[PDB]
């Protein structure tokens, strides 16, 4: 087989949806990301993921 | 004296504004995180296949 460097090969996360419009806001110590065009809403930290 | 049109007098408002929206149509898309195929992919082997 054509041999390819690990790192840039693998992708242990899929792009799985492209948001044009993805509001984020902040409450309760938590920022919800809501997308109105998939209906879906995400709930994260409010730190950064390394 | 003369006549007015009622434009010509400012009007005040007894009249409270309830201001009441309809909820927008909103259309749900399919939307799945893994879809049955990606899943079966997802088996390092199929035995079908095989």
């Amino acid at each position: 087989w054509d041999w390819v460097p690990k790192r840039p090969s693998v992708c242990t996360m899929t792009k799985w949806q492209e948001v044009d419009e993805m509001l984020r806001s902040e409450y309760g110590g938590s920022f919800r990301f809501s997308s109105d065009a998939i209906s879906t809403t995400f709930t994260t930290n409010l730190t950064e993921y390394p | 004296s003369h006549q007015l049109s009622r434009a010509d007098i400012t009007t005040v408002s007894t009249f409270i504004d309830l201001n009441i929206t309809m909820l927008e149509d909103h259309e749900f898309v399919p939307l799945e995180v893994y879809t049955r195929h990606e899943i079966k992919d997802s088996g390092l082997l199929d035995y079908t296949e095989v």
